[PDB]
């Protein structure tokens, strides 16, 4: 259904009439405004 | 506490251990409570043989397909199994809850 | 997500045999710098 | 029979975990390894500047020794730390013992 | 997390190689500073006080 976002910025949140899926995306800063200045090997898996 | 990855591993063959009944369940209970727990511990056992963790450490899976039935340790290692009369007390141990005197010379035989 | 944790475990082993170079260029460096300074400790006790 | 029963086998999980568990194991004695490294730069430091101190001190006394005031600056000094130093290391091999 | 612990060990140890390096300068120093110094205590030992 919609979408949100932590206060936090760290947290993106699928929110829909049957439950969320939380899915952890780091900060972007630095190099190409990638993760941690060049990272794509973080967590990036949804939880219920 | 000599390796560095078996505490989980010790850890469930401990609540195993826990969850199988004794002496308390049967007997001078009932011994339809104690088929239905001995059932329940053996389902148990093959759910956490085929949900994935035992595929790691060939002695511990050995150890948990033994304790399911098959035999196809003891049928290598006979060697080390002593004799028939163990080997056939081990299969009433394992899968032999209730023993029939028919039954019990079938399976002797 | 295998896929990705291939590439991810591969990526780690050869930074694996970076680090272990790394780390021999680091022991070496050390040992010039302790046999140094133990040249340097038995000069100022044969001063002294 | 398009929907697969398992994505993989077993075998490609158990030596995922086992690579997993290595690194970890690696990368914890690499860890210990540095911080133990760090501890001997931190004292070799702490050596090369008490070696610094030495050097300057054994400067200040060698130019110090061939001035006439030294004389009389000694002689009004009550305590030295050469002195203090070497009775105080007399002292503790003395109790030890 | 193997990830992260690996970039955290390789800038550390990047920083320890840097310090090493500047230390290593230091005592080099040191030692040249400390060569010519060495002559001049042997001579001054001699000069014995009656």
């Amino acid at each position: 259904n919609e979408v949100l976002l932590s206060p936090t910025q760290h947290h993106v949140a699928l929110v829909g009439s049957k439950g969320v899926m939380v899915l952890e995306i780091p900060k972007r800063w630095g190099k190409k405004s990638e993760f941690e200045g060049g990272e794509k090997t973080v967590n990036c898996r949804t939880i219920p | 506490s000599t390796s560095a990855s078996a505490r989980s591993m010790c850890r469930v063959l401990d609540d195993l251990l826990k969850k199988m009944p004794m002496l308390h369940t049967g007997g001078t209970q009932t011994l339809t409570e104690f088929e239905l727990k001995w059932q329940h511990w053996r389902e148990e056992c093959e759910r956490h043989l085929q949900n994935g963790t035992f595929s790691s450490n060939v002695h511990m899976e050995a150890v948990c397909r033994v304790l399911l039935g098959d035999e196809e340790v003891l049928l290598e290692k006979r060697d080390l199994m002593t004799t028939w009369y163990h080997f056939l007390v081990s299969r009433l141990l394992f899968k032999h809850p209730t023993v029939k005197p028919t039954e019990l010379h079938f399976y002797a035989q | 997500q295998k896929e990705k944790q291939l590439e991810d475990l591969r990526y780690c082993r050869e930074e694996r045999k970076s680090l272990t170079e790394t780390a021999e260029r680091l022991a070496e460096k050390f040992e010039e710098a302790k046999e140094k300074q133990e040249d340097l400790i038995n000069r100022l006790k044969r001063i002294l | 029979s398009r929907a697969c029963f398992q994505v993989g086998s077993e075998e490609e999980k158990r030596q995922l975990r086992t690579e997993s568990d290595g690194l970890h194991s690696f990368f914890l004695e690499i860890k210990e390894t540095t911080e133990s490294l760090r501890g001997e730069f931190s004292a070799m430091k702490i050596k090369n500047l008490e070696g610094f101190a030495s050097i300057e001190d054994v400067q200040q006394r060698n130019k110090l020794k061939q001035d006439p005031k030294y004389l009389q600056l000694l002689y009004k000094k009550p305590l030295d730390p050469k002195s203090e130093t070497q009775m105080q290391e007399i002292r503790r091999l003395n109790q030890y013992v | 997390t193997l990830h992260r612990e690996m970039e955290k060990v390789k800038l550390d140890q990047k920083r320890l190689d840097q310090e090493l390096d500047f230390i290593l300068s230091q005592q080099k120093e040191l030692e040249d500073l400390l060569t010519p110094l060495e002559e001049s205590v042997k001579e001054q030992s001699g000069t014995i006080y009656l």
